[PDB]
RNA sequence: CCCGCAGAAGAAGCACCGGCUAACUCCGUGCCAGCAGCCGCGGUAAUACGGAGGGUGCAAGCGUUAAUCGGAAUUACUGGGC
RNA sequence: AAAUUGAAGAGUUUGAUCAUGGCUCAGAUUGAACGCUGGCGGCAGGCCUAACACAUGCAAGUCGAACGGUAACAGGAAGAAGCUUGCUUCUUUGCUGACGAGUGGCGGACGGGUGAGUAAUGUCUGGGAAACUGCCUGAUGGAGGGGGAUAACUACUGGAAACGGUAGCUAAUACCGCAUAACGUCGCAAGACCAAAGAGGGGGACCUUCGGGCCUCUUGCCAUCGGAUGUGCCCAGAUGGGAUUAGCUAGUAGGUGGGGUAACGGCUCACCUAGGCGACGAUCCCUAGCUGGUCUGAGAGGAUGACCAGCCACACUGGAACUGAGACACGGUCCAGACUCCUACGGGAGGCAGCAGUGGGGAAUAUUGCACAAUGGGCGCAAGCCUGAUGCAGCCAUGCCGCGUG
């Protein structure tokens, strides 16, 4: 459950280190963002020579939440903290080329095949 | 993982296991001697020293440890035992 | 060596309208299997790297096709697929001379279309022996015979239908051949790769009988003895039919048309067989004409067989994703062998020939040997531009082709970051070498660069190639039109005195200049300074000071800030002060009198007026006429030559900065425009007053 | 830095890549470099016959 | 490497010419266009700019640009001064 | 004998002079670049920048004379069939020649590349004690002697690949014992302890349980003591700039004892002392590989450290170790990090500062060449194999030199 003002972390090597959700895309009055959801982020921190600079606004997809995912068998897969994967603003196409930490089967999509292939688990 | 002389890796791992076993045995016997010394009897320390002295010599002679290492082990141990009683 | 007997090579390319299945067929053509079984050399086939050592799909593929159930030995068929957009038509220009034959693909429902006639003209310029494929028989509303007749009446060709269609849409399962007299229905159900003949199908037997008879008449008119033999009541054998049809197909007689569906994979398997049967070999196509640097015509016919010294033809430089050169080279005669030396005979430059690469079965094979008719590519540093010859030091220097299309759409361009003008300079430098149908400019009104390309899309797929290839972003814009200004019909008799004497060494200058306009372009220099000073009123050693201080203002111009041409000047009367008059006194006094007499001589602002000729199909005459009038342009005669209408109109240049894309919309892509600056005139537009202080106030 | 453009007539502009060498001008206080003509978009002067390697002019073969 | 060579035949250019520095006239320009290593030249006879002739130097190189030492006894230990 | 013989000035401050004083020039040199030209040959040199990222190919293998074996060309056989009467075109055979893969051995730590790091754990000069060294070599002897495994393989099996599982004796110069032992280890002495391995060539009998055995030769192995080589360590002097860096240090500086190394050592640990370095410049900061030497100079010096040779350092970045005589290891391992590439998404793979080469950076620096024929190196008894060392070729007036264009 990611919402506006949520200080996420970054799961890829796009260069950002701490971001913030500034809008949850999809439908009016939408409140929360699930793991699969694409949101809009402002970069609150980055590395000196990273591919992105601090203060940039672009999209992102979530990959880990403390709230966690739920499975059709009822099982819940929670994580230790929130994390996302930055995406280029027009075509999603994650900026980074690496990915840290696990992801979920809820991300095995036609779009995040890249993310799901670069991910060290699930 | 590049050149077929990568069999030196598996060969060296096997030799590492073997040398580790022999080293652990040798130092276990040396620790036998030293604990017997800290306990404070000459006969027990001397027993353990006579039991390790072939071990250290056979290890030096086999290429595991060096002649001088076994030498100074025996030397410091005999000195400790002689002062110990 | 040249084990695949060179006299068997077929060099050909498939050309058609956009989304016509040229790429679908290229892919289908390539189902050659031969994996787990070299099919070649009756040894060493290309099979070693059929093991996929390097995986890639590249242009100009080579292939071995034995035959569709009737087979005759490995042939390396060499294929250059062709694109379909007029935007990028140079890839079809260069890849038509390089070609021996051409498979004119066609949409069985779309028929012949702007690009199909366009590539038809392209091939006619090189007289390429072309046979035609008719793709898309499954789509509803597709009929082979109608498209066949379209060729007969839209291109003025003689479309002999050496095949026939068995059904349409779902019905399509096979094709009635007129020589086998059988209709092979392929085993698409298990795999198209499997095939089967069928004896005399009843559905088309009446239609096939009449159409087959028509084919025999073409075989007959093919040879004079044959014609009389055809009048002997006797039919033709499996060799005189084809050998008669083939022997002139080499010489541009008639285009053979076969139907099929590369989606459902029928018709195609047979199409490959027809290419061997009728399309020319480097030994079947006539020998190439040649020439040296000075000898107006050293005949230089290079016999194709590689017994002449190495003599190739390079047709395309490539931005290889890794190598960075990959200039493809088509060897006509001679043999270069894994390291040799040849010169840029068109450029007068010299370098070696290192790493030939020929990609077959989509595996990028590396070759140390390329021979007669053998299409390949080269990795090197020295540039060889498209259509540039690669002959031996023997040097049949020039090959006749010295032709590239002139850009039809020109657009300005500048980067997003102000410090990538150098990077955008170097990127456009490279992307200008990669295709000759893409100019780059530097006009003198301003340093602004102009990327003049063929079509809207042609230069719209290059604004993003810099984004992709050279990671530089650019923002395009309409080119700035050169606006010069002048006085119009108002003579004025004005005074200008420059004097600042309030110290020891001041300046004094004075002039009375009667500014009157000249006829718009009646004298070469455009300007006119006549001096009517008398009495040595101005010293006279300062008369050229007056001229050099007036024609320096012609560059700037008072009204908006833009050049002044076509005005006369009469230095009626001045005055001087010997101590204070100076060169830079009658330079300034004349300037002042100019820009105070210009504020009252009725200055106007002029615009460039082109001379636009449009080659347009008759029906759309009124349309382009109306759009030329929509633009503030005036028409001057519209003679109608046959198969086009010639429409002249001196349209302003400002009203033409995207014309052709719009014109193509108006003409169904069947017209082009040629414009050339003629004169100047005026139309009320303070848009030039809008652009005064935005840049360089 | 600023640099001198020698010879009679040049075709240099705002965005022209060039090649710069050393050498003061002794006239312009602050111009401590030169522009090698005939190199990197600096065109050789109009048919200079004397001192032709300087100023970058290739030769008439006569 | 050594012999058959018919045949001068396939092979010369670059910088400079005011002083230092060695090599001078004319034309066209007229504090302009331009040169310049330092001093400097060009405002109507310019040995200094541009060109032609001539010469000088070097030559499969020539010239320019770096860059180090020398000259510099201008960091002076040999070998300086207030 | 000769080993050196070596030292120049000019323009410019001024109306002129002297002086002080800077600037410029005359010379030599270069890893050179650029402009214009361009014939040849010889010799040499050719990323000075991004120790930036690297596609592709090759740079470290070898030994059936250590071993189990046997994918082939064969042989030696069993030889079958067609039988041209065994031309044996055909079938079985590790029994040899040889060899795929596998255990084992030696090498892979040499050679090759860069100068990032390092202002001293580096280098040079000269010495010290507390040392160890594969192959090489000189001696002295030894070389009783048991079987407990495991690879290939067989079998099942996992996986796209790397690479595995799970039982079986295999076999060995692989491993561990029991022998036995000293001018060996340790103990002051008394004393105890420590190894090995066999293969090849043939011995007319000199045996035939059918290869005698063991005294036939060559190696191989073990042990100490030397030589030699290589390496480790220590000290003193010299090895840059900066005080617009003056105080720095807590294992720090010493002691004892325990441990540790091949070796002395705060190398380490614990206790004890409070010391130790610093204007002869500690610390801090910047820069830099060092040297023999190259350039210039009469010299003293100034600059420099490209090629060549010695030393050091590093190997995608940080750390660790393992095997080993020698590494804390370019082309090994493990981990972490940054990065990139495959995927049949479950998993993997890599490290050009080797040769060539690509992109890039740059004013600018070469072929993805030939060959192991010498020379050298590794393996081997040796033929032979490998050697991107090396020897040569290619490009480039980049330089020195010779010659040419009459
Ligand atoms: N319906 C139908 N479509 C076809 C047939 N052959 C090709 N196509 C389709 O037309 C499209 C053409 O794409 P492409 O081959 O890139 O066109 P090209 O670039 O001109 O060749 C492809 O998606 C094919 O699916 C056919 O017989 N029937
Ligand atoms: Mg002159
Ligand atoms: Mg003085
Ligand atoms: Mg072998
Ligand atoms: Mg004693
Ligand atoms: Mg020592
Ligand atoms: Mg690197
Ligand atoms: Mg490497």
């Amino acid at each position: 459950m990611i919402q506006e003002q949520t200080m996420l972390n970054v799961a890829d090597n796009s260069g950002a280190r701490r971001v913030m959700c500034i809008k949850v895309l999809g439908g009016s009055h939408r409140r929360y963002a699930g793991v699969g959801d694409i949101i809009k982020i402002t970069i609150k921190e980055a590395i000196p020579r990273g591919k992105v600079k601090k203060g940039d606004v672009l999209k992102a997809v979530v990959v880990r939440t403390k709230k966690g995912v739920r499975r059709p068998d009822g099982s819940v897969i929670r994580f230790d903290g929130n994390a996302c994967v930055l995406l280029n603003n027009n075509s999603e196409q994650p900026i980074g080329t690496r990915i840290f930490g696990p992801v979920t089967r809820e991300l095995r999509s036609e779009k995040f095949m890249k993310i799901i292939s670069l991910a060290p688990e699930v | 993982n590049i050149k077929s002389a990568k069999k030196r890796a598996i060969q060296s791992e096997k030799a590492r296991k073997h040398n580790a076993s022999r080293r652990s045995m040798m130092r276990t016997f040396i620790k036998k001697v030293y604990a017997a010394i800290e306990a404070g009897d000459k006969a027990a320390a001397q027993k353990a020293f006579n039991e390790m002295q072939p071990i250290v010599d056979r290890q030096a002679a086999k290429g595991l440890i060096h002649k001088n290492k076994a030498a100074r082990h025996k030397a410091n141990l005999t000195a400790q035992i002689n002062k110990l009683a | 060596a040249r084990t695949t007997p060179i006299a068997r090579y077929r060099n050909i390319g498939i050309s058609a309208h956009i989304d016509a299945g040229k790429t679908t067929t290229t892919e289908r053509i390539l189902f050659y299997t031969g994996v787990n079984h070299k099919i070649g050399e009756v040894m060493d086939w290309m099979e070693q790297e059929q093991e996929r050592g390097i995986t890639i799909t590249s242009a100009a593929t080579t292939a071995f096709w034995s035959g569709m159930a009737k087979q005759y030995e490995p042939h390396r068929i060499n294929i250059i697929d062709t694109p379909g957009h007029v935007d990028f038509t140079i890839e079809v220009e260069r890849s038509m001379r390089v070609l021996d034959g051409a498979v004119m693909v066609y949409c069985a429902v779309g028929g012949v279309q702007p690009q199909s006639e366009t590539v038809w003209r392209q091939a006619n310029k090189y007289k390429v022996p072309r046979i035609a494929f008719v793709n898309k028989m499954d789509r509803m509303g597709a009929n082979f015979l109608k498209v066949v007749n379209q060729i007969k009446t839209r291109l003025g060709a003689n479309p002999v239908p050496l095949q026939l269609a068995i059904g349409a849409e779902e019905h399509f399962t096979g094709v009635v051949d007129l020589v086998k007299m059988k209709a092979i229905n392929w085993n698409d159900a298990d795999q198209g790769v499997t095939f089967e003949y069928e004896d005399i199908p009843a559905d088309m037997v009446e239609l096939a009988n009449e159409w087959h008879q028509n084919l025999i008449e073409s075989a007959a008119e093919a040879s004079e003895e044959l014609m009389e033999k055809y009048l002997g009541g006797e039919e033709l054998t499996e060799a005189e039919i084809k050998g008669a049809l083939r022997q002139r197909v080499l010489n541009n007689e008639i285009i053979l048309v076969t139907c099929g569906s590369a989606f459902k994979n029928k018709g195609v398997q047979a199409m490959l067989d027809a290419v061997i049967d009728y399309l020319p070999s480097p030994v079947d196509v006539p020998a190439i004409n040649g020439i040296l640097d000075d000898g107006k015509d050293t005949p230089a016919e290079r016999h194709a067989s590689d017994d002449e010294p190495f003599s190739a033809l390079a047709f395309k430089i490539a931005t290889d994703p890794f190598v960075g050169n990959l200039t493809f080279f088509r060897v006509y005669s001679g043999v270069v062998n894994s390291g040799d030396t040849v010169l840029n005979s068109v450029k007068a430059a010299r370098e070696r020939f290192g790493r030939i690469v020929q990609m077959h079965a989509n595996k990028r094979e590396e070759i140390k040997e390329v021979r007669a008719g053998d299409i390949a590519a080269a990795i090197g540093l020295k540039d060889v531009t498209t259509g540039d010859t690669l002959c031996d030091p023997d040097a049949p220097i020039i090959l006749e082709r010295m032709e590239f299309p002139e850009p039809v759409i020109s657009i300005a361009v500048e980067p997003k970051t102000k410090a990538d003008q150098e990077k955008m300079g170097l990127a456009l430098g490279r992307l200008a070498k990669e295709d000759p149908s893409f100019r780059v400019w530097t006009d003198e009104e301003s340093n602004q660069t102009i990327i003049a390309g063929m079509g809207e899309l042609h230069l719209d797929i290059i604004v993003d190639r810099m984004k992709r290839e050279f990671n530089v972003e650019a923002n395009v814009g309409k080119p700035q039109v050169a606006y010069r200004e002048t006085i119009r019909q108002k003579v004025t008799d004005v005074e200008g005195k420059h004097a600042k004497q309030s110290g020891g060494r001041g300046q004094y200058g004075h002039v009375v200049i009667d500014m009157y306009p000249l006829e718009p372009g009646s004298n070469p220099k455009g300007y006119e300074f006549i001096n009517d000073i008398k009495g040595g009123v101005i010293p006279g050693e300062y008369i050229p000071a007056v001229d050099k201080g007036i024609q320096e203002q012609l560059k700037a111009g008072p009204l908006a800030g833009y050049p002044v041409v076509d005005m006369g000047i009469r230095l009626h009367f001045g005055s001087y002060h010997d101590v204070d008059s100076s060169e830079l006194a009658f330079k300034l006094a004349a300037s002042i009198a100019f820009k105070e007499g210009f504020k009252k001589a009725k200055p106007v602002l002029l615009e460039p007026i082109m001379k636009v000729e449009v080659e347009t199909p008759e029906e759309n005459t009124g349309d382009v006429i109306g759009d030329l009038s929509r633009r503030r342009g005036m028409l001057k005669g519209q003679e109608s030559e046959v198969t086009g209408v010639k429409i002249h109109a001196e349209v302003p240049l400002s009203e033409m900065f995207g014309y052709a894309t719009q014109l193509r919309s108006l003409t169904k892509g069947r017209a082009s425009y040629t414009m050339e600056f003629l004169k100047y005139d005026e139309a009320p537009s303070n848009v030039a007053q809008a652009v005064i202080e935005a840049r360089g106030k | 830095v600023t640099s001198y453009i020698g010879g009679e007539g040049h075709n240099l502009q705002e965005h022209s890549v060039i090649l710069i060498r050393g050498g003061r001008v002794k006239d312009l206080p602050g111009v401590r470099y030169h522009t090698v003509r005939g190199a990197l978009d600096c065109s050789g002067v109009k048919d200079r016959k004397q001192a032709r390697s300087k100023y970058g002019v290739k030769r008439p073969k006569a």
